[PDB]
């Protein structure tokens, strides 16, 4: 089997920067009758299926923007993004389509750098339908922030609670390059109704004081 | 590109078999090679094999020889991938793809999630999340939708079918105690909601669909 | 080469399907008087094939191929002059290569031993997946 090796594992570029990623095959991919190197580059955006960016080492697939440039020959190939865009956020895979089994590289991760952005925080008490079935989830959405690191604290009646908290970060946003995060604190209905004030506090380098979102059951 | 449409996600017991389909639209499947590729969670791509449907001619990665069988029906413009004696390692997304003579995969389907487990399907509870009771009126309003207690992955979540896409953040599933839970938020201008309805649509490819969860202001 | 540009072919001089070539092979249906008011109809005729077309970038098909009522292969296509997009006039992409279709072997029996392979072609923003049959004669 032809071993394809990519480098580096990940890249972090801001919009407009030029970037290059490398792929190397264990064996030449050249057809002498064609003078063509059977190497292809695929792009996979978060949550999406791969799309063919380049084939034959340098032939851009129709519809792909000019900023994508494939080059190389023999066993050494490169993919260049002459001006990285926000929508170029993706994993990139090389693949020899020379001989079977067709084999892929491990991929190169392209993340995007941007200016700092403060999170917009919204808090949601348990729905009536969830309370009817004996559970109670309090949800905190912290949307459109950068950089990715953020700390969330849950306060019940002004006292920090640890158990029952589940967090999840999105992938980077493909348009403004921000992150979003969701924090869910799940209780029994009885635990929930035995307290009044529920608070979700965000610590982010975008401010020296935590952004606080709270509600009282009244 | 050309249009490939793959069948829905599946749960398979260990040691059982699965058969996924891939239907072509807008072209004759006899004029392309159909390849099958897999991708394990947070991993890379792996070629399984390919068929020429004009004559049924198949090639495979020999490590899949026997375990995988690729077939094709040009009557219904559909290719098929059957996998036998599945293990937990085989849990993955399976893509179908088209190629011409070059064998470069120029178009890919959306993928079919296959989960190998002895546990069995649990449809999720879907909860609408309206803003806090008596919140101040801003220029924008954020609504939520909580999909809790399902297995296996994935669920497909949309807002007002496909028409509300900007302002949506769907958060990746988190596994707590053998079940998955995810959430989704949508932000619109205040003059949009609740003057016109906003509805959370959740499908769990174990043949469950709850659109019923319209977002209603709290009382 | 194609003998002449595509015109109106009354249905009964045709035996079998009329294949026209947008890059992807297509079968053309007939048309009655309500669909061709300017054609000088005869009381013998009821249905005709309207094969008039410029090149598919702006027209419908590069050319068409069918069989005479007497059993003779007839073809029509655009006037002779991105290989085939400016000078195509039927199923022939090049002098050695034609587009495969279920009736290629009857219309063109001399192409029995041509090698076939799958290609793709973009025309007017639409992708066409084709099979091509090729190679020489002495
Ligand atoms: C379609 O093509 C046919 C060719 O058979 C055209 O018919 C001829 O048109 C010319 C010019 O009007 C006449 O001088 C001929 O007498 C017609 N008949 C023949 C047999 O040549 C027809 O006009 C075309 N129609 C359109 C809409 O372009």
């Amino acid at each position: 089997d032809i071993v394809m090796t990519q480098s580096p594992s990940s890249l972090a570029m801001s919009v407009g920067q030029k970037v290059t990623m490398s792929c190397k095959s264990s064996q030449s991919l050249l057809n002498s009758n064609n003078q063509k190197n059977y190497l292809a580059w695929y792009q996979q955006k978060p949550g999406q299926s791969p799309k063919l960016l380049v084939y034959f080492a340098s032939t851009r697939e129709s519809g792909v923007p000019d900023r994508f440039i494939g080059s190389g020959s023999g066993t050494d190939f490169t993919l260049t993004i002459s001006s990285v865009q926000a929508e170029d956020l993706a994993d990139y895979f090389c693949q020899q389509h020379y001989s079977t089994p067709y084999t892929f590289g491990g991929g190169t991760k392209l993340e995007i750098r941007r200016a700092d952005a403060a999170p917009t925080v919204s808090i949601f008490p348990p729905s009536s339908e969830q309370l009817t079935s004996g559970g109670a989830s309090v949800v905190c959405f912290l949307n459109n922030f950068y950089p990715k690191d953020i700390n969330v604290k849950w306060k019940i009646d002004g006292s920090e609670r640890q158990n029952g908290v589940l967090n999840s970060w999105t992938d980077q946003d493909s348009k403004d390059s921000t992150y979003s995060m969701s924090s869910t604190l799940t209780l029994t209905k009885d635990e929930y109704e035995r307290h009044n004030s529920y608070t979700c506090e965000a610590t982010h380098k975008t401010s020296t004081s935590p952004i606080v979102k709270s509600f009282n059951r009244n | 590109e050309v249009q490939l449409q793959q069948s829905g996600a599946e749960l398979v017991k260990p040691g059982a078999s699965v058969k996924l389909s891939c239907t072509a639209s807008g072209f004759n499947i006899k004029d392309t090679y159909i390849h099958w590729v897999n991708q394990r969670p947070e991993q890379g791509l792996e070629w399984i094999g390919r068929i020429d449907p004009a004559n049924g001619h198949t090639q495979y990665d020999p490590k899949f020889q026997g375990k995988a069988t690729i077939t094709a029906d040009t009557s219904s413009n559909t290719a098929y991938l059957q996998l036998s004696s599945l293990t937990s390692e085989d849990t993955a997304v399976y893509y179908c793809a088209t190629s011409d003579y070059s064998y470069a995969l120029d178009s890919w389907g959306q993928g079919t999630s296959v989960t190998v487990s002895s546990a069995k399907t649990t449809a999720p509870s879907v909860y609408p999340l309206a803003p806090v009771c008596g919140d101040t009126t801003g220029s924008s309003v954020t609504l939520g939708c909580l999909v809790k207690g399902y297995f296996p992955e994935p669920v497909t979540l949309t807002w007002n079918s496909g028409s509300l896409s900007s302002g949506v953040h769907t958060f990746p599933a988190v596994l707590q105690s053998d079940l998955y839970t995810l959430s989704s938020s949508v932000t619109v201008t205040s003059s949009t909601w609740p003057s016109q309805s906003i509805t959370c649509n959740v499908a769990h490819p174990a043949s469950s669909t709850k659109v019923d969860k319209k977002i209603e202001p709290r009382g | 080469y194609p003998p002449r540009q595509c015109g109106v072919v009354s249905a009964k001089t045709v035996c079998g399907p009329v294949y026209c070539f947008t890059p992807s092979p297509v079968v053309v249906g007939t048309t009655d008087r309500l669909g061709a008011p300017t054609y000088t109809w005869g009381e013998n005729e009821t249905d005709v094939f309207l094969l008039n077309s410029t090149r598919p970038p702006l027209g419908s098909w590069f050319g068409c191929t069918w069989m005479n009522s007497s059993g003779y292969t007839k073809t029509c296509g655009a006037p002779p002059c991105t290989t085939y997009l400016k000078c195509g006039s039927g199923p022939w992409l090049t002098p050695r290569c034609l587009i495969d279709y279920p009736y290629r072997l009857w219309h063109y029996p001399c192409t029995v031993n041509y090698t076939i392979f799958k290609i793709r072609m973009y025309v007017g923003g639409v992708e066409h997946r084709l099979t091509a049959a090729c190679n020489f004669t002495r």
